[PDB]
RNA sequence: CUAUACAACCUACUACCUCUCU
RNA sequence: GAGGUAGUAGGUUGUAUAG
């Protein structure tokens, strides 16, 4: 049925006598296929069938050989706290000009002031910090802190501790004009 | 790279040696390793005199006597000298043993030495060398002060010792300008020395050419607006930080301050950059919270100045932009390389971060200026990634922007520019940074990036440092007005031709001959240690009142001229220079070395190798696969042999009778035997098969076949009476051989005719038998039988015959009992196995569906059993197939197959299931009886293996026919072969320290009482403030820079020699206009001739160490060229009467692997093409002696190569002689009497095949029909196997390797080399001689005589002439005194040598130049490399164990290689006798050397360099090519010495590597990576390396996981990765 | 030229299925 | 004896990797 049909045919033959005799005939010497071809010598006394089968394998070749013998039958970092400060202020609004046009030397502009200003109108805060000690000088000195993405300190320093802060105010105010002007 | 380079420059270090060795010496050089190598070479030098003078050498030193251990030169002269010598302990008490007189050097401590002469303990005129560590200490200075003061200056200079102190550099002093010069000329008076120099500075500062120096101010700066702006910040934080209270920055404000007020703004942001990357990581980075405050306000300060500068010339508002701010400064750098546009321009700074941002600097700005763009610009993996991220910079620039690591060591490209940004605090920095600029012209910048007036007044402290080093030193530089001169006198001379009558040959001349010198010397066999230079000596004389020079060149070691060429006298120093390297080209010329590929050999067939003509164009064609390789198979015939053509047996013809005598030696297993059958011996046939031939069968071997009956031997042996045959009888063997080898075995198959009258393959075999009355002849009345049994159909008898008949044993005993019923067409035959009594066909039946066996017989066939009372039959298939060549049971490697279970076994032997029963009445007996039928399925190999032992005969006689090589035709009776067997049994902180010295000490003063301000000091001083002013060196800060770029024939010769005169040259020249080379040197003949006095004087430091050749004797030569029983390699038998090798073993050569028989070429195939490589190396060293071995390799490289052992294999037909598949009786075997047609398997290819419509009968015959005919009949409708196989080219030069070694293993060496003669390769001296009276005599080599007589006998090896160059007067006597202390070398090593020129040849590095008497290793390396690769190939092959392919090929590359052979070389003291004088190789063999004694001497490979519980992770272990080169060429000098005998050199070589032999053949070790990768296939992996920054060394991990991963340090890749896993499975042990 | 892995192909064995012989 | 599945042993030809 489904086998090797030299098998299959080898069992049919010998059910009704003749003795079948398969011999190698030429080994193919190729460089990496080097296949075989087989021939069955069917009864050479009487009516000779000589069938010829090429193949890989020599199952695969006698297999071969039997098919024919059936089927012939059928910094960057400096850089990048500089632009989102940019877009803060973008953010920021309109302070930022009346910063660049007033003149920072003068104290009647209240730093601290206009600084909790900017804080309430750019959505952060403003940290204000006086260190309990006292310097060489014996004076007093504040650093702001900007409370958004970098870490931010402007410095200030002054006889009092309130002077201190508002002219760390003062340096935070410099620091929001310079970087305002185009 | 084309360094036409000026005269020769020495090794420096070497230099400084060789002033050491003229004069007493103060050396000038800072690196204390550099000086420890000079001390020693010098210690060395100075030991041979010691010696022959009764002598002693001290070396006095600082540290000594203070730690326990000794000190590190100790070491190395213990180490890397043969010497005695000595150590004192810290506060030494002296043992009884110990003494000075019996020690060659003593380090001593100068108060141990000055009690030493205190006491008479040591004589000062017994000392030959007194050495001062450091001598310009002021410490030790007044230690040696009572030394000196008491003993050295009151002694004679007569007995006053050699003096040498190693003092640090003299711009390193630590005292004034002015009070330097005065510790300078007290210290030379005081230690009785000169300041020699000669360092890299001093190299470049004399022996290189001058680049001027020029100095470009730097103006300070001042701020505009914007930088105003920065200004008030930045000071503004500055005030501020200083009151920030914490109860760093600064740096960032130290900095920034700088970079502001030196650059400006635009330079201030990009430094900024830097700044705010630092900052963005160290405000997060640290814990306290006041100093992140801190940190981040610096940065916030930072991002101000930053937006300020982006808000400034991008927001305001581009080169024009970076001039406005940033200041100009590096325009006159800039055009300095502008006015350079081979320009190889260096940059120096000393930081690495300034280097990398310069070269990024110099990108920008060659791809941004047009007029620039020819400016071509634990966790180790960043490690790596910056290295090769630097070594990429450098190879783009370079192709430098360097620091301070490029200063010593590095070799760069000569240069035009160098640059020095970084203002120079240190002169000697300086001078390394300076010493790049060669090319001739070339510049030196200097930028200073009152105080100018004190830095003028140090650069000339400097120039003044430099003039007493230049001054003080050894052997000067003539001024450039002699080269200006000699351009002068060069311009009209015409160039010395090689040839005279060609005008455009090779053009040299005095201006271009110190180039070809030099080209020649760097050209010469050299690795990276060795540094060929030519020493070159000029002297002084006197001629008509005026100055000339003579300058003896001397050419390097390597070089085959081995004579000083001696120039002759030039008014200058500059023309005795290019006239002595123009008479050094001439004289080389004279024996043609101007310059492997190139040489070509001296005998004609050698450079012949005349290709096959169609093999010539697939040579030329390369797409086909290349001839001599294993990818191009050619088909060949199978020769039948010759005593097996044209010998058929013919009507009248007396002929041959062979019995095929088989005889059983060992019965089959019982294991192997499953059936249980009885043993047949086959000698017990009454019946066996003869072969009847008329051509007689030499003597054959008797060979063994493994059928069931076991192995059984197989001979053939001769009948005394010859056989006539008549027609008849011809008639009935005829028919017998068709019908045995058609039906009895069914060997005929489709396309084949018995044709019995062939001329090719044409014999009879014969049914004989045993004579009742004793012998056997032929079976007549058999024969009689066989015509009546011809091809007879088996008769089905009816039933009235097997009623009649009844059941006869005797009949159906011992016989073939084919059934009758079944297998009509191609009956099935079958044995007997036994007869069963007991059985019968009303026996019961085993299967169910059939009752006892009459029932069967009646059921499935319908035949009715007549007799059920007989017995039965149990009966066995016969063999199917025929090949017994290989026994049935056994590998290869002789291991058994595995046997049949017991069960198995026993189950199925007494089982009805199994076996196979038959009715006797159903049955015919074939007429063949069974044992007849045994011998009969034993023919078939017996013919094959027969005609192998005889083209294998074939072989044999065509060399003892064409060279003489034994008896023409064996057919002596009283002589037999071997039996054909298969085989088949059935100190970098060292360096750190002298860093150290260089770099903060350099200090130390004597005294200061006397008069330093001498006025002449002064006026030096005044004078080169002067002429730096005025001349160019000081460019003012207005100034930019600069960079700027006749006489009658008669009267030049007076101006050129002037000890002519004007009149005698004129007459002397008549046509003649200008006076060649041999009329200078006529010239000056006529002149000494005229002028017979003549005086010479020592000038410079044309060294004493050579002598003789240019010294010595003084007088006058001054002007012109005036068998182990134990096995043997060189067993040699006797060549006169000797039959030669067996056939046997020229069959084994044969028969490949591929033939699955278990002989193989593969053995004698590894033996046969180590001795081709052998004799093809000791003849080509003793015929070219004066070639240098490359060429030699290149010649041995055309000989061995596969390619031309295919050439010679097809000259003689080997393809055809042997076997390349396995026998199989169906396929590939014609038996006698039949032929193949070739053709049709073109035929056979489609084309003939809509049906069959032939079945052979229409092409009766293909041979006897002429070709026209075969393809007429092929067109009427890739190789033969039968005939014809195919085997590969390379497997063809196996063939010719193994038969090298098949005539080796037999007929010695000789006869070796006799069959290379006979294969076409010469190895041998060929004496083409008239005839010798009998030429019937053939002596062993000597070819057939011609068509006029003339006989070419091959003669031995000729004696080479020895390398002893006599060029020198006592070249023996300075042999005996360079070789002094090589007697225990010789001790170590075990043989005397008879010709000691042979041991100088072995221990010369190529650098060695004192040495004159000999060459070097490579040719004794090149010649003990093949001698080395016989003699383990042998020593492996005659291994019992019998090595496979693979496993041979292991033991032996395992066996020979390099490390092993330096290894073996360490062991036994081959470092302490190899004289070199080459820095870099002694630092890596002494710390190789040095690393093996902590081993303790034992042999590893492996176990010296890595543990990772050691902490050797700095400076692991260099194993020295060198050394491996040394044990190799002295196995080659050994092997000259003994008259070119292997036996001698294996007599040595066995104490020096039979351990390590036995250590690696015994257990297999595998790969020591791969060993690691067998025991875990997918884990073990080695990453990418890293170098450590010691300067030589490779750090490699492994790791295996859940195991851990183990660290690696090597010079190389693969020691590394190697000893990784090593250290990896010393864990896992 | 040496080492390792994968694919094919061949035959020597061994144990066992599918038939046949017995 | 034939066809088939595994191991075990010898090898021929490629592909990849490292020395
Ligand atoms: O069928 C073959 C084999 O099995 C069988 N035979 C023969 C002889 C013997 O001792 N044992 C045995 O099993 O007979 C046939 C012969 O083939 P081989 O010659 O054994 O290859």
């Amino acid at each position: 049925a489904m086998k090797t049909p030299v098998s299959i045919l080898q069992e049919l033959l010998s059910r009704r006598g003749i003795t079948p005799g398969y011999e190698l005939v030429q080994i193919e010497g190729a460089i990496h296929e080097p296949t075989f071809r087989f021939r069955v010598s069917f009864k050479d006394k009487d009516t000779p069938f000589t069938a010829m089968g090429a193949g890989r394998s020599k199952k695969e070749a006698k297999h071969a050989a039997a098919r024919a013998l059936i089927d012939k039958l059928i910094t960057q970092h400096s850089n990048k706290v500089s632009q989102f400060h940019k877009t803060l202020k973008n953010a920021t609004g309109k302070k930022l000009l009346k910063l660049q046009k007033t003149c920072l030397k003068n104290n009647k502009i209240d730093y601290i002031k206009l600084l909790g200003e900017i804080a309430t109108e750019n959505q952060f805060e403003v940290t204000y910090v006086d260190i309990e000690e006292k310097t060489f000088s014996g004076q007093f000195q504040c650093l702001v802190q900007l409370s958004t993405l970098p870490v931010g300190v402007c410095h200030g320093s002054g006889p009092t501790a309130a002077d201190a802060q508002r002219h760390a105010a003062q340096n935070a105010l410099e620091y929001l004009k310079i970087m305002t002007k185009k | 790279n084309l360094h036409t380079t000026v005269f020769t420059p020495r090794d420096f270090q070497v230099e400084l040696l060789a002033t050491a060795y003229e004069r007493n010496t103060i050396i000038c050089l800072g690196h204390r390793s550099s000086k420890e190598f000079i001390a020693l070479k010098l210690l060395q030098e100075l030991s041979r005199r010691a010696r022959r003078h009764g002598r002693v050498s001290v070396y006095l030193s600082c540290e000594v006597g203070t730690s326990t251990e000794p000190c590190s030169i100790y070491t190395m002269l213990t180490h890397l000298t043969d010497l005695r010598v000595w150590q004192e302990q810290p506060d030494m008490q002296i043992p009884f043993d110990h003494c000075w007189t019996d020690y060659h050097v003593s380090i001593l401590r100068p108060e141990g030495f000055l009690y030493l002469l205190e006491t008479r303990e040591l004589l000062l005129s017994r000392v030959e060398l007194i050495v001062l560590e450091d001598c310009h200490d002021s410490a030790v200075y007044q230690r040696i002060r009572p030394l000196f003061e008491n003993h050295i200056m009151p002694a004679p200079p007569a007995d006053r010792p050699r003096i040498l102190g190693l003092a640090g550099p003299l711009h390193s002093a630590g005292c004034e300008l002015q009070q330097l010069s005065a510790m300078l000329a007290t210290l030379e008076q005081s230690v009785l020395c000169q300041i020699e120099s000669a360092s890299d500075i001093v190299t470049v500062l004399r022996y290189c050419s001058r680049p001027h120096e020029y100095i470009v101010q730097c103006a300070p700066f001042e701020m505009d607006e914007l930088s105003l702006v920065l200004a008030d910040v930045l000071n503004t934080h500055k005030s501020f930080l200083l009151d920030h209270r914490y109860d760093d920055p600064l740096n960032v404000i130290n900095s920034l301050l700088v970079v502001l007020h030196e650059m400006g703004p635009w330079c201030t942001q990009r430094a900024a950059h830097h700044f705010y990357q630092c900052n963005e990581k160290l405000k997060v980075k640290t814990p306290h919270e006041r100093h992140y405050l801190l940190y981040c306000l610096v940065s916030t300060a930072l991002i101000q100045l930053y937006s300020l500068c982006e808000h400034a010339f991008h927001r305001h508002l581009s080169r024009q932009t970076i001039e406005r701010y940033s200041s100009p400064k590096v325009r006159r750098l800039l055009q300095t390389l502008r006015c350079f546009k081979t320009l190889c321009a260096l940059i120096y700074c000393n930081q690495n971060h300034t280097a990398r941002v310069l070269f990024e600097l110099l990108a920008e700005i060659s791809r941004r200026d047009p007029d620039l763009k020819f400016l071509r610009c634990t966790e180790p993996k960043e490690a790596e990634l910056e290295h090769r991220r630097q070594e990429e910079v450098l190879k783009r620039f370079r192709m430098l922007i360097g620091t301070s690591v490029l200063e010593e060591g590095i070799d760069v490209p000569k240069c035009n520019l160098v640059v020095r940004w970084d203002p120079p605090t240190t002169y000697r920095s300086y001078v390394q940074c300076k010493g790049r600029a060669r090319a001739a012209p070339a510049y030196h910048v200097i930028l200073v990036a009152s105080t100018t007036k004190d830095l003028v007044h140090q650069m000339a402290q400097y120039r003044e440092i430099e003039q007493m080093l230049l001054s003080k030193c050894a052997n000067t530089e003539p001024p450039e007005q002699e080269q200006c001169e000699a351009e002068r006198f060069s311009a009209c001379l015409a160039a010395y031709r090689p040839k005279p009558h060609l005008l455009t040959g090779a053009s040299v001349d005095l201006g271009s001959a110190i180039a070809l010198v030099n080209k020649y010397c760097a050209r010469l066999p050299s690795d990276t240690f060795t540094k060929l230079t030519a020493l070159w000596r000029c002297t002084r004389n006197e001629r008509a009142g005026v100055t000339l020079f003579q300058y003896t060149l001397r050419l390097p070691i390597n070089s085959p001229l081995k004579h000083d060429i001696v120039g002759l006298p030039m008014p200058t120093q500059t023309l005795a220079r290019r006239l002595a390297a123009l008479q050094a080209c001439v004289e080389l010329h004279r024996i043609g070395e101007l310059d492997k590929e190139g040489f070509r050999a001296l005998e004609p067939d050698w450079e012949c190798f005349e290709l096959e003509p169609e093999d010539e164009q697939i040579v030329q064609l390369s797409d086909e696969p290349r001839p001599g390789t294993t990818k191009r198979r050619q088909y060949y015939y199978k020769r039948i042999a010759s005593e097996f053509c044209d010998c058929r047996p013919v009507a009248g013809a007396p002929c041959y009778l062979y019995f095929i005598q088989l005889t059983l030696q060992c019965p089959i297993p019982e294991e192997q035997n499953t059936r249980g059958r009885k043993i047949y011996p086959p000698e017990d046939a009454q019946q066996g098969f003869g072969i009847l031939t008329t051509k007689r069968i030499p003597k054959l071997s008797a060979f063994s076949i493994f059928t069931r009956s076991g192995e059984v031997k197989v001979s053939l042996e001769l009948a005394k009476e010859r056989v006539i045959l008549t027609s008849e009888q011809i008639v009935c063997i005829n028919g017998f051989l068709n019908y045995t080898f058609t039906n009895v075995l069914r060997l005929q198959k489709f396309l084949m005719l018995f044709d019995p009258d062939s001329t090719e393959n044409c014999v009879f075999i014969v049914p004989t038998v045993k004579a009742p009355a004793g012998g056997k002849h032929i079976d007549w009345q058999f024969l009689e039988l066989i015509q009546a049994n011809g091809n007879t159909m088996p008769r089905a008898v009816p039933d009235e015959e097997r009623q009649a008949q009844p059941f006869d044993p005797q009949r159906f005993q011992d016989a073939v009992v084919m059934p009758w019923y079944r297998n009509q067409d191609q009956p099935q035959y079958f044995y007997v196995a036994e007869i069963c009594p007991h059985l019968s066909p009303l026996s019961c039946f085993p299967g169910d569906n059939y009752r006892t066996f009459k029932h069967y017989y009646l059921v499935k066939y319908g035949l009715t059993i007549q007799n059920t009372s007989q017995p039965l039959l149990d009966v066995d298939h016969t063999s199917a197939r025929l090949n017994f060549l290989t026994p049935r049971y056994v590998n290869r490697k002789g291991v058994a197959l595995p046997t049949s279970s017991e069960e198995t076994k026993r189950a199925k032997r007494e089982n009805l299931e199994q076996k196979q029963i038959l009715v006797p009445e159903l049955c015919t007996v074939h007429p063949f009886p069974a044992s007849l039928w045994r011998t009969a399925v034993c023919l078939p190999c017996i013919l094959y293996r027969i005609n192998g032992l005889l083209l294998a005969d074939d072989i044999r006689k065509q060399v003892s026919a064409d060279l003489g090589l034994g008896r023409q035709q064996i057919e002596d009776e009283d002589f037999e072969w071997p039996m054909l067997d298969f085989g088949w049994s059935l100190a970098n902180e060292r360096q750190y320290q002298q860093t150290k010295n260089l770099l903060i000490g350099f200090n130390f003063k004597h005294e200061d009482q006397k008069e330093p301000a001498t006025i002449r000091y002064e006026e030096s001083i005044a004078k080169l403030k002067t002429e730096i002013e005025s001349g160019g060196m000081l460019v003012p800060h207005d100034q930019q820079l600069v960079l700027k770029r006749k006489v009658s024939m008669m009267e030049l010769l007076k101006q050129l020699l002037p000890y002519v005169n004007e009149d005698v040259l004129a007459k002397k020249l008549g046509d003649r206009r200008e006076l060649l080379l041999s009329d200078l040197v006529e010239l000056n003949a006529d002149w000494v001739a005229r002028h017979e006095q003549e005086t010479y004087n020592v000038m410079g430091c044309g060294d004493s160490f050579d002598n003789y050749n240019d010294h010595h004797r003084l007088n006058l030569d001054e002007k012109q060229l005036k068998l182990p029983a134990g096995f043997s390699f060189d067993r040699q038998p006797d060549l006169v009467g000797h039959p030669g090798p067996s056939p046997s073993i020229i069959l084994q050569a044969l028969t490949m692997s591929n033939a699955n028989d278990g002989i193989n070429l593969e053995r004698l195939e590894t033996i046969g093409d180590s001795f081709l490589k052998y004799a093809i190396t000791t003849y080509l060293y003793i015929t070219y002696e004066n070639v240098h071995e490359g060429k030699l390799s290149h010649l041995r490289s055309k000989q061995v190569a596969n390619l031309n052992l295919y050439r010679l294999g097809r000259r003689k037909r080997l393809g055809e002689y042997m076997i390349a598949t396995k026998f199989e009786p169906h396929d590939n075997w014609l038996p006698p009497c039949y032929y193949v047609p070739k053709e049709l398997e073109k035929a056979l290819i489609e084309a003939k095949i809509p049906t069959h419509h032939w079945k052979l009968a229409d092409l009766l015959d293909i041979k006897n029909l002429s070709s026209v005919q075969i393809c007429e009949m092929v067109r009427e409708k890739p190789y033969n196997l039968v005939s014809q196989h195919s085997i590969p080219d390379k497997s063809i030069a196996d063939c010719v390797e193994a038969l090298i070694g098949a005539y080796l293993i037999e007929c010695g060496p000789r006869g070796a080399l006799l069959f290379m003669a006979w294969l076409g390769v010469r190895v041998l001296p060929i004496t083409r001689q008239l005839d010798g009276g009998n030429q019937e005599q053939r002596i062993p080599g000597s070819t057939k005589p011609n068509a006029e007589n003339v006989v070419t006998v091959y003669g031995a090896w000729p004696t080479p002439r020895s390398p002893l160059l006599h060029f020198a007067p006592n070249a023996t006597e300075e042999l005996d005194q360079l070789l002094s202390g090589f007697e225990e070398f010789e001790e170590s090593l075990g043989y005397k040598f008879r010709d000691r020129s042979y041991l100088l040849q072995a221990m010369t590095h190529a650098s060695y130049t004192p040495n004159r008497l000999t060459d070097c290793y490579q040719r004794l390396e090149f010649l003990g490399d093949a001698v080395l690769d016989y003699l383990i190939t042998r020593h492996l092959y005659e291994d019992p164990r019998q090595h496979s392919p693979g496993a041979l090929t292991d033991l032996r590359s395992a066996l020979v290689n390099n490390t092993i052979f330096a290894s073996l070389a360490v062991r036994h003291g081959f470092h302490k006798f190899f004289r070199h004088l080459s820095p870099g190789l002694n630092d890596v063999i002494d710390r190789f050397v040095r690393i093996q004694q902590e081993n303790g001497h034992c042999i590893s490979e492996e176990y010296y360099l890595l543990s990772e519980e050691e902490c050797d992770d700095a400076e692991d272990v260099e194993v020295p090519k060198a050394l491996g080169d040394v044990f190799e060429s002295i196995a080659g000098a050994i092997f000259l010495d003994s008259n070119m005998s292997l036996d001698v050199v294996w007599h040595v070589y066995s104490n020096m590597m039979s351990p390590e032999i036995e250590q690696f053949s015994n257990s297999v070790p595998k790969s020591p990576i791969r060993e690691l990768l067998e025991l875990e296939p997918e884990t073990a992996k080695f990453g990418k390396p890293e170098k450590l920054a010691d300067g030589r060394r490779v750090r490699v991990t492994v790791d295996v996981f859940c195991k851990g991963t183990f660290r690696g340090i090597g010079r190389n890749y693969r020691i590394a990765k190697c000893t990784a896993a090593k250290c990896a499975l010393r864990q896992l042990k």
